[PDB]
């Protein structure tokens, strides 16, 4: 009884953030100078989970090295985390089968795809789940979603869906994703003869935080065609492809919940984190013995940081420790990892900087992601959408156009490390 | 004009008893005159109007009924309103609610209310006008929980079909209204809708009550648009499609064209609204099977009977019997309704049944849950269970259940 | 009945401080008298049901409605227009007041129109009398409010300095109309929007200013101590300015002015002249107007969203009562300037301006 299990499907979203997912996987990269997996762990801790299993497929050692060293390996940790390795490019469905083929699920559990940020205390929703289940063992899953706006900055296309719920008992009777081209919403009327008040809602978020029952794994080994948790599973229950089961939505109306899946979300969530929408899970809390401190206009610093005179910091700015900022430089709406260092007479806006990054004097940065250990010379410039990887260096008097991703390896994108690295090229 | 103009004017409809066959066949009594609680079904829409503040409304009946109706209005109308009757010669039966006032458009001068002869309603009238006055929409439509029948669902193959209502709780605006006539194979929903008002509640146990309140300008649309046959059928969805369908940009010029809702510079319109309202008690409209209920539902009544002779060895209680009727020995009336000056024979049993006016029932019969039109007559020792009897029709010692008995032709 | 009610209205002077404040409101058209013009009905509904009903637009809609009343008035043949017209109009006011008490703005309009009826030239005719005072009304809407607003905004925005941090509170259409100007004239500044329970009027101000591209900051009134450290000026739109120099606006307006002065920020009062009153109030309780107490039961961050609370039965539990005053007075020692259409005046100079218009011989 005293067992709340929970699995987390890392790696399953490694492809969208590809240009950086080489030196570090996606479940290890920093969001506001803090890796994602912790943002997800402390979430599960809120739920009272006591046994966690983490699927891994990329940098498993690099993944497990953190976990085994993480604060979650100590005896004070609320749960016992064990990692699980499998083939690369892991499809959600295939995980649950391997889970079923292992016999690990004692009772009801939760599962997330990727890494989530949230403060929703699940201790009440599963109480709802455990309730309506103990009278109907055919209620196998309940879905946690966040009420929001149809054009909310935190609701992207993968999160953009349409639900139809029984306003009394909260049961998703119909679901469909939002693909531009799908102009209509088609529901078999045979449900109205079983439901009085139905609420068609396009305002949800679909945090993709589903709470599943021990049937689900065995329900996934059987019905092996199911790969996606929403495109295949839900559609099966609703089309009665599965032997008459029920699912439910627990639409949250306070607190916060979302997950990191897209570059157009990492930017969004970060602003939604700096803006304290997910208290206590905030830099100012310093859960990993950091030295952060909130300052007005939502600017965050760390101890033993050096800010020059005539260097000005605007709102929505975060500064890691051990980081230099030269004279007459202007930072704004920017997240900066620790051990960084900025040149002089520069201008940075809406950017993202990680650990051990340097910047030449008099450079212009904006709306770009700069990975760990990156060197930028003086006079350089770099515009929106730009994405770099680790080790990459850009020579002085250089520019990088929009969305021009790059790397330091021999793979698909157009990256090479030596200086300069665009019109003047290394590796080619 | 007692210093003050008129806010609205009320329109009442009295079409053929389309779905009330055994009761509405004859021309001796039309749909707008079947008794309900020993009062013609027309008494109720007007009484609601009379208490609403109206002092005069107009009524549009079929030509075959213009004679009997006002006769009741002259002698038989308990109210005090002044009813303008109207009988357009266009009413070719194929017409409906919209086509009617199209012919009599020139009578409207302000915003108007469209009730119906069956609009039985106890909903307080201020609740419908204010919400129109407050929200200043283009139309307001009243909906009610579908009527629940106390007795077992005997047979209900033609009960006001079934409706699907889409309403946004916040604005109380109406966004989906489709009955199971323009059906859907794989039933649809416009996604282009859900991108504004992304929350649409869907009700399925709701039924119409034919209480609509339109702004004045809608008539200008009704005159132009010939493709509008029934208000409930065609008008409302037309008004709901224009609410959200972008490309449905056919000239809304009827809005601005000096409609006079200011009335010079535009502080109004620029958009077409459409709301809905729901209650909880006493509000529906007869389409046959309701007549048994809305009459039964019409005994929050009181007590006594008048100008009626129930001899000894006879009992009757909590029933309603109108003037002049007579009941002869060893018979019994139970949970039943009996119209004007009917004749009840000896040793008969009429229970759970509705009896209109001017009917005579011979001795020793049984009437279990039946409806008998006016002028009728049933023969001795007959027995009817769940049967309807046509107007001025008679039956001799017959016996059947689940039968519509009518003078053959 | 009225005297019987007047007996009731006497007994409502008991131990409770708010014994005398009138709670009797009619929110429906049930049992309305007949002599009530339709356009008055639609108004009385808007008064009792609207919530972002600025004290200005009320006076306008009231007048524009009154034109339609007079335009449709019909004097009996045995009496000229002037005689027996207020009586008709007075029978309209008595309805409108039963929906929601007369604002100070609306009141002075009544007092003015009731006057021009008296001074009206008897030697005219109906269509002469009607067509006349409809301009008097339209002139009242021109000079006293609409133009006066356009003077205030320009006069107010002049004292806005580049780099300011402006603080408004609870949506004053006038105070919005000046910030939007200061945006369009090129002034570099930013706004703090203080809101409060129960009907969070501040959001609609936040909504407006945001849609005009204004840096805004939104905090509830409980954060005044926290947020005032950034503010450099305070802008308030009043419901009325008393004759002692006090400012009669919504609830928190007093604290806004107080907390500001104890942080050395100026309280700039933007209020028209027709909202000046010959009366004076030593406390924010003798003259005021209540809101329904139930509105602060739904404790959530919403008011229509029917999510209950613990106080839902307060009407039925003894020794428990919820209330929510809608206005309070702010002492003149806290108001720095009043921005009437006669320029920036000190609040104490109100009664003179009142006596200035009484030049109407």
């Amino acid at each position: 009884k005293h067992a709340l299990q929970a699995i987390v499907l890392s790696d399953s979203y490694n492809y969208r953030f590809r240009p950086l997912t080489l030196d570090k996987p996606r479940c290890l990269l920093p969001l506001a100078n803090t890796p994602l997996i912790e943002y997800t762990f402390e979430f599960l801790a809120l739920a009272g989970v006591q046994e966690v299993y983490v699927f891994c497929c990329a940098h498993a050692g690099q993944i497990r090295e953190y976990i085994e060293k993480s604060k979650w390996n100590l005896p004070s940790s609320p749960f016992s985390v064990n990692t699980i390795v499998s083939r690369e490019s892991l499809s959600v469905g295939d995980a649950l089968r391997e889970l079923d083929s292992k016999q690990l699920i004692t009772s009801d559990f939760i599962l997330v795809s990727g890494d989530v940020v949230s403060n929703v205390p699940l201790n009440e929703v599963l109480k709802e789940h455990r309730k309506r289940r103990e009278d109907d063992k055919n209620a196998i899953m309940t879905m946690v979603v966040r009420e929001a706006s149809p054009f909310h900055r935190t609701r992207a296309r993968t999160e953009s869906s349409v639900f139809v719920i029984d306003k009394k008992t909260s049961q998703c009777v119909h679901y469909q994703a939002n693909e531009r081209g799908k102009h209509y919403v088609s529901m078999d009327p045979e449900i109205f003869n079983e439901h009085e008040e139905l609420e068609v809602r396009n305002d949800l978020i679909d945090c993709q935080i589903d709470i599943c029952s021990n049937d689900v794994p065995a329900l996934f080994t059987e019905n092996f065609d199911y790969q996606d948790i929403r495109k295949d599973f839900v559609y099966g229950v609703l089309t009665s492809d599965l032997l008459g089961k029920k699912i439910h939505c627990h639409v949250a109306k306070e607190n916060y919940a979302a997950r990191v899946r897209s570059l157009q979300t990492y930017d969004a969530i970060s602003k939604d984190v700096l803006s304290r929408w997910v208290y206590p899970f905030v830099p100012d809390s310093n859960l990993l013995n950091q030295t952060f401190s909130y300052q007005r206009h939502q600017i965050y610093k760390e101890e033993d940081v050096v800010l020059a005179r005539s260097c000005i910091i605007k709102a929505r700015t975060l500064i890691g420790a051990y980081t230099k900022v030269g004279d007459a430089s202007v930072v704004a709406n920017t997240i900066i990892g620790r051990n960084c260092t900025i040149g002089s007479n520069c201008s940075i806006d809406s950017a993202f900087l990680w650990e051990d990054v340097v910047i030449g004097d008099n450079c212009r940065i904006g709306k770009a992601i700069l990975a760990n250990s990156v060197k930028i010379g003086n006079n350089c410039s770099i515009e929106d959408g730009a994405i770099v990887a680790a080790g990459v260096v850009i020579g002085d008097n250089t520019i990088i156009e929009k969305n021009k991703r790059l790397t330091t390896f021999e793979s698909h994108s157009q990256g090479t490390l030596n200086d300069p690295s665009l019109v003047g090229i290394g590796g080619r | 004009l007692q210093s003050i103009p008129i806010e609205f004017q009320a329109v009442v409809f009295a079409g053929f008893g389309n779905s009330l066959y055994p009761l509405t066949g004859s021309d001796a009594l039309p749909k707008a005159l079947l008794p309900i609680g020993n009062k013609p079904m027309l008494h109720y829409p007007l009484y609601w109007l009379e208490a609403a503040g109206f002092t005069s409304a107009i009524l549009i009946c079929m030509e075959e009924a213009e004679a009997h109706i006002n006769a009741w209005l002259r002698s038989g109308y308990e109210g005090h309103m002044r009813i303008h009757v109207e009988a357009p010669t266009i009413l070719d039966d194929s017409k409906s609610s919209a086509d009617a006032l199209r012919a009599v458009s020139h009578l409207i001068k302000n915003d108007f209310v469209c009730l119906s002869c069956d609009s039985i309603v106890g909903l307080p009238p201020y609740t419908v006008l204010d919400k129109f006055r407050l929200d200043n929409p283009s139309a307001l439509a009243v909906y009610s929980p579908v009527l629940k029948y106390e007795h077992i669902t005997s047979q209900s193959k033609e009960i006001d079909a079934k409706q699907l209502i889409g309403i946004e709780e916040k604005t109380s605006r109406l966004l989906y209204a489709k009955s199971s006539a323009d059906v859907g194979s794989d039933f649809t929903f416009r996604m282009s809708l859900l991108w504004k008002h992304p929350r649409v509640t869907l009700n399925t146990n709701l039924s119409d009550a034919h209480i609509f309140v339109f702004k004045h300008w809608v008539i200008d649309l009704i005159r132009e648009k010939e493709s509008i046959s029934s208000i409930r059928g065609d008008l409302i969805p037309y008004l709901v499609k224009c609410q959200y369908q972008k490309s449905f940009t056919v000239r809304e010029n009827i809005q601005r064209f000096l409609s006079s809702p200011s009335s010079q510079e535009i502080k109004i319109n620029a958009l077409i609204a459409k709301d809905g309202i729901i209650c909880s008690r006493a509000n529906n409209l007869p389409n046959y099977f309701e007549l048994n209920k809305c009459i039964a539902k019409l005994t929050p009544e009181q007590r006594l009977v008048d100008v009626t002779v129930s001899e000894r060895a006879l009992v009757g209680a909590d029933c309603m019997v109108n003037e002049g009727t007579t009941i002869k020995d060893n018979s019994n009336i139970k949970k039943s309704i009996i119209g004007k000056n009917c004749v009840i024979g000896k040793g008969v049993v009429v229970s759970n049944s509705i009896l209109m006016d001017n009917i005579v029932v011979e001795d020793g019969v049984r009437l279990e849950s039946c409806i008998v039109a006016s002028g009728a007559q049933i023969g001795a020792k007959s027995k009817l269970r769940e049967c309807e009897i046509g107007v001025d029709h008679r039956v001799e010692a017959g016996r059947i259940a689940r039968g519509e008995r009518l003078v053959d032709m | 009945d009225a005297n019987l009610q007047e007996k009731k209205i006497f007994e409502e002077k008991q131990v409770s401080i708010f014994s005398h404040l009138d709670w009797r409101r009619r929110r429906t058209t049930e049992n309305i008298p007949k002599d009530i013009h339709p356009a008055v009905i639609r108004l009385g509904l808007k008064l009792a049901n609207y919530k972002i009903f600025g004290s200005n637009q009320r006076c306008i809609d009231l007048l524009k409605t009154f034109k339609i009343v007079i335009q449709d008035y019909q004097t009996p043949y045995g009496t000229t227009l002037s005689r027996h017209l207020t009586t008709h109009i007075n029978s309209q006011i008595a309805y409108l007041v039963s929906t929601r008490p007369l604002s100070i703005s609306m009141g002075n309009a009544i007092r003015f129109l009731k006057l021009e009826i008296s001074v009206l030239d008897i030697d005219l005719t109906d269509d002469e009398g009607k067509e006349l005072l409809l301009e008097k009304i339209d002139s009242y809407i021109r000079d006293r409010i609409i133009i006066a607003g356009q003077v205030i905004v320009q006069a107010a925005t002049e004292k806005i300095q580049d780099g300011d941090v402006i603080l408004t509170y609870l949506h004053s259409s006038t105070v919005n109309d000046v910030l939007i100007h200061a945006k369009n004239v090129g002034k570099k500044f930013r706004v703090v929007v203080v809101d409060s329970r129960p009907e969070f009027e501040g959001r609609v101000c936040l909504k407006l200013l945001t849609e005009h591209g204004i840096e805004c900051t939104y905090v509830m009134i409980s954060a005044l101590s926290y947020i005032m450290q950034e503010v450099t000026k305070i802008f308030l739109g009043g419901h009325a300015m008393l004759s002692n120099g006090a400012l009669y606006s919504r609830a928190g307006t007093s604290l806004i002015s107080l907390l500001g002065h104890e942080s050395n920020v100026p309280v700039i009062a933007c209020c028209e002249s027709y909202k000046f009153t010959e009366r004076i109030q030593l406390d924010s309780l003798v003259y005021n107007e209540l809101a329904p107490g139930d509105q602060l039961v739904n404790m959530g961050v919403d008011d229509f969203e029917e999510k209950p609370g613990v106080l839902a039965n307060w009407k039925s539990v003894k020794n428990l009562k919820l209330l929510s005053l809608k206005y309070d007075v702010t002492p003149p020692r806290l108001i720095t300037v009043c921005v009437c259409e006669m320029g920036l005046l000190p609040s104490t100079s109100v009664p003179a301006i009142i006596n200035e218009f009484k030049q109407v011989y």
